């Protein structure tokens, strides 16, 4: 299959700025088998430019096409706010249809480190058998964030989940919770529970942490 | 295009 | 051993301009975002610039957007900070870091030591 | 207006069968190559195949992904597409979208419907638990404290989450909720509040899971760590 890659993950601009977005194909893809599609937040996609370059019915002026061989470029000359959303490219050229794995174009805004909380396991879950530990980092940006559950200082790997909130509509910023769920009986066999985060917003990162038994 | 590509087509 | 060296700091005046420069020795940046802080004598260290790699853009603080560029030339494993519009309230010691994790969370295992920039007169 | 509507979508075990319905209209239905694409909870596109007009043949191509288990067919004369899932797996989970192919040479998409949810899966009802996230000084940060409520094991989607009946709105995160190996889904929801108020006020997470008749009102109490 033509696997087509787009660049780049994620355009972090203001509104008035231009946008260029890029399709990359595995293999040569005739420009009339190229095309773009716009899919807004809990919409379903719109085409957008078919053909590489031809704009589809009622698409406004500031959405160009172009491109040839493997390489095929998006532009949007002057963003609106409603132009935030994610773009697909897509060849129809060869079977099977393929599309790329899409681009973000996400609202930028100043970098906001997170404040970073932790919350033990209630007594309640922990008397059913189970503990999970919560590790919350609230309103930061930009979205990439890590957060390593030390226990015992013993890093954690594959007893934990991660849910991110969508960009908030007022300031723009995300929200992250991180949790680290274990048996009652692994939870009684260790002391102190910690969350490390690092943001690019951190000069250093930051640490909340818990013994058992303190709360 | 390969006529499994095309669906404006007859194959 | 991965070292950085910040340098172009100096005395400007309110609405000068400056350009600080961070090189890296020990490593190729290419890879890496590379970020500016800044420290005033008595006050905590702020978070200024970060440039990612190429095409993933740069970000800032609220206190720098539109006055700032950071910028980076990965062939010359250097970053830029194009200090414009300086006020006063930018006197600090300017430090370069890397961001060691490429997904970009910002694991700044090395430093520069830093450079001074002070708006005056 | 063009306008394409699925219907059919639903809750359904692994290995069962479905039937989705795409109504056009707004278009001579007839002449067109009709296709249909699915979206996966937070995945891109995919392209799950086409059904040729009558005229050129109208016949099908599918991907190897779903190729001899969904069957694409189209009755022009109710001007409706059809996909028939047969063989379902948990990884047909999307949301399903019905598309006109655009005639002439460059056969795009050029119309998509609003798409029906598929949700493929062997769990069975359940309520969920409701744990409180106690405020502490583990998260109190300046003079604010974030509390909140775990929402554990539930299925299926969705579950509501109001604070203080209602009262309580800003700086609510309500996360998107993660679908666990168990086949159940949990989600917290948390809010930040001046640390003052964890002395004057009573901080309650209501929480309705409808496909279980579960109400469940949370006090949220401070610990003193």
């Amino acid at each position: 299959e033509i696997v087509l890659t787009q660049s780049p993950g994620t355009l972090s601009l203001s509104p008035g700025e231009r946008a260029t977005l890029s399709c990359r194909a595995s293999q040569s893809v005739s420009s009339t088998y190229l095309a773009w599609y716009q899919q807004k937040p809990g919409q379903a996609p719109r085409l957008l430019i078919y053909g590489a370059s031809s704009r589809a019915t009622g698409i406004p002026d500031r959405f160009s096409g172009s491109g040839s061989g493997t390489d095929f470029t998006l532009t949007i000359s002057r963003l609106e706010p409603e132009d935030f959303a994610v773009y697909y490219c897509q060849q129809y050229g060869s079977s099977p249809w393929t599309f790329g794995q899409g681009t973000k174009v996400e609202i930028k805004r100043t970098v906001a480190a997170p404040s970073v909380f932790i919350f033990p396991p209630s007594d309640e879950q922990l008397k059913s058998g189970t503990a999970s530990v919560v590790c919350l980092l609230n309103n930061f940006y930009p979205r990439e964030a890590k957060v390593q559950w030390k226990v015992d200082n013993a890093l954690q790997s594959g007893n934990s989940q991660e849910s991110v909130t969508e960009q908030d509509s007022k300031d723009s910023t995300y929200s992250l919770s991180s949790t680290l769920t274990l048996s009652k009986a692994d939870y009684e066999k260790h002391k102190v529970y910690a969350c490390e985060v690092t943001h690019q917003g951190l000069s250093s990162p930051v640490t909340k942490s818990f013994n058992r038994g303190e709360c | 295009a390969n006529p499994n590509a095309n669906p404006n087509a007859n194959p | 051993x991965v070292q950085l060296x910040x340098s172009g700091g100096g005395x400007v005046q309110x609405g000068x301009s400056l350009x600080l420069s961070c090189x890296a020795x020990x490593x190729x940046x290419x890879x890496x975002x590379x970020x500016w802080x800044r420290q005033x004598p008595g006050x905590x260290r702020e978070x200024v610039x970060x440039x990612x790699x190429x095409x993933x853009x740069x970000x800032x603080x609220d206190s720098x957007x539109g006055r700032f560029t950071x910028s980076x030339d990965x062939x010359x494993x250097x970053x830029x900070l194009q200090x414009x519009x300086l006020x006063x309230x930018d006197x600090a010691x300017y430090y370069c870091x890397x961001x060691x994790x490429x997904x970009x969370x910002x694991x700044x295992x090395x430093w520069g030591x830093g450079t001074x920039v002070t708006v005056s007169s | 207006e063009v306008q394409l509507v699925e219907s059919g979508g639903g809750l359904v075990q692994p290995g069962r069968s479905l039937r989705l319905s795409c109504t056009a209209s707004g278009f001579t239905f007839g002449d067109y190559a009709m296709s249909w694409v699915r979206q996966a909870p937070g995945k891109g596109l995919e392209w799950v195949g086409f059904i040729r007009s009558k005229a050129n043949g109208g016949r099908t191509e599918n991907p190897a992904s779903v190729k001899g288990r969904f069957t694409i067919s189209r009755d022009d004369s109710k001007s409706i597409a059809y996909l028939q899932m047969n063989s379902l797996k948990t990884e047909d989970t999307a949301v399903y979208y019905c598309t006109r192919v655009e005639l002439g040479s460059s056969w795009s998409l050029g119309y998509w419907g609003q798409g029906t949810l598929v949700t493929v899966s062997s769990a069975s009802t359940k309520g969920p638990s409701v744990f409180p996230l106690a405020p502490s000084s583990k998260s109190t940060s300046g003079g604010t404290a974030a509390l909140g409520c775990l929402v554990k094991d539930y299925f299926p989607e969705p579950v509501t989450v109001s604070w203080n009946s209602g009262a309580l709105t800003s700086g609510v995160h309500t996360f998107p909720a993660v679908l666990q190996s168990s086949g159940l889904y949990s989600l917290s929801s948390v809010v930040t509040v001046p640390s003052s108020s964890l002395g004057t006020q009573t901080y309650i997470c209501n929480v309705n899971h409808k496909p279980s008749n579960t109400k469940v009102d949370k006090k949220v109490e401070p610990k003193s760590c």
